[PDB]
RNA sequence: GGAGGUCAACAUCAAGAACUGUGGGCCUUUGCCUAUAGAACUUAUAACGAACAUGGUUCUUGCCUUUUACCAGAACCAUCCGGGUGUUGUCUCCAUAUUUUUU
């Protein structure tokens, strides 16, 4: 069959695509906007996901795997 | 909590993320847990705002 | 375990040879995440590109190191894939046959498309310029939109 | 219909080793 | 072929103490009786989850200027965070003797 995992991406895409949308004014991101407006209905379940992930006492730092538009 | 179970629901369920990850538009990464929260607080700062 | 922490290793023997070769790929990332900002749409897309170039690379130095040549231990080898140096299954897909030019793993997922078909970089050169010839109208296929790859084919 | 040295041939004319090498003229 | 995946799809999970299949007979398929093969997971100080939240409607109350927001008991129903087991696919790493026994 078509099945074939997700793409595990470098991390440096994630951290360019939220440093770009720091500052939109532009006639590009009308779409990002709407999309921004859009994920407000998912913000419990990301500040569960994170939450729920609250590292523990006896631990540094961990590296969790997220899961972004 | 005892006295009233609430009995899960064991058909269909469809989850949020499992669906969510079948689109081309989301994407998959690991990244440090403080700067997932980081960046967590820059989008729902700049979603309300 | 990119970051250094208490729960990591320290490094087995050949890295120190090889520490600065890949302290160059690591400072040029911190310039491509840095928010040089762009108003247009296709400018945009640039940044995402050289960064996508810039892991693909980084892989394919552990990769040529490790397999082609020999030149590190396995014993090294397998730290740098812990300490996400490398990319484990973009080798895993160079391992392979008929990928080994292979520019990232999103040109060969056939979920994300449209219809079924993976990137266009992976189709041979040779092929979409004679189809193009037999239309008689050029090639327009320029830089992917995943990657920017310029034809990522096996033979090209 | 092409040959094995011929592909290498015309892969030498591009720029730019990996797959990021346009097959452009500048 | 072997191990593994914080990979996917599809079945299945609360009921005469309770499952499915097969052969024969009776009724005329359903059902009843009789002989047989298998049953993973969950359950008896009862349930997938040694964990435990919220929403709707109707009663009965409590704060009492009215509605949201509420106080806390009941009945009926739903939503959500999760779980098991089975079949298929896919991905990764390696591999090609002297009394009953018989002297
Ligand atoms: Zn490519
Ligand atoms: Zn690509
Ligand atoms: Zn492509």
């Amino acid at each position: 069959n078509l099945y074939t995992p997700k793409a595990e991406m470098p991390p440096e895409h994630l951290r360019k695509i939220i440093n770009t949308h720091s500052d939109m004014a532009s006639k590009m991101y009308n779409t990002d906007k709407k999309a921004f407006l859009g994920a407000l209905k998912y913000l419990p379940h990301a500040i569960l996901k994170l939450l729920e992930n609250m590292p523990h006492p006896w631990e540094q730092a961990k590296e969790v795997k997220v899961l972004y538009h | 909590n005892e006295l009233h179970p609430t009995l899960p629901t064991n058909h269909n369920k469809t989850k949020l993320l499992k669906s969510l990850k079948n689109t081309k538009y989301f994407q998959q990464t690991t990244i440090d847990w403080v700067e997932a929260g980081l960046q967590l607080c820059r989008q729902g700062h700049n979603m309300l705002n | 375990p990119r970051i250094k922490t208490r729960r990591s290793k320290p490094a087995p023997d050949g890295f120190e040879k090889i520490k600065p070769t890949l302290t160059d790929f690591e400072i040029q990332l911190r310039d491509a995440q840095k928010d040089k900002s762009s108003k247009l749409a296709a400018k945009s897309n640039e940044q995402l590109w050289e960064i996508m170039q810039l892991h693909h690379q980084r892989s394919r130095y552990i990769y040529t190191l490790y397999y082609k040549r020999k030149a590190i231990s396995k014993d090294l080898y397998d730290w740098l894939i812990k300490e996400k140096y490398a990319d484990k299954l973009l080798i895993a897909k160079w391992r392979k046959t008929g990928y080994e030019k292979l520019c990232c793993l999103r040109c060969i997922q056939k979920n994300e498309t449209n219809n079924g078909s993976t990137c266009i970089c992976r189709v041979p050169r040779a092929q979409l310029e004679e189809e193009a010839r037999k239309k008689g109208t050029q090639v327009s296929f320029h830089q992917c939109v995943h990657c920017g790859c310029r034809g990522c084919a096996s033979t090209d | 219909h092409f040959t094995k040295s011929e592909l290498k041939r015309r892969r030498k004319t591009r720029k730019g080793d990996g797959p990021w090498g346009s097959w452009s003229s500048s």
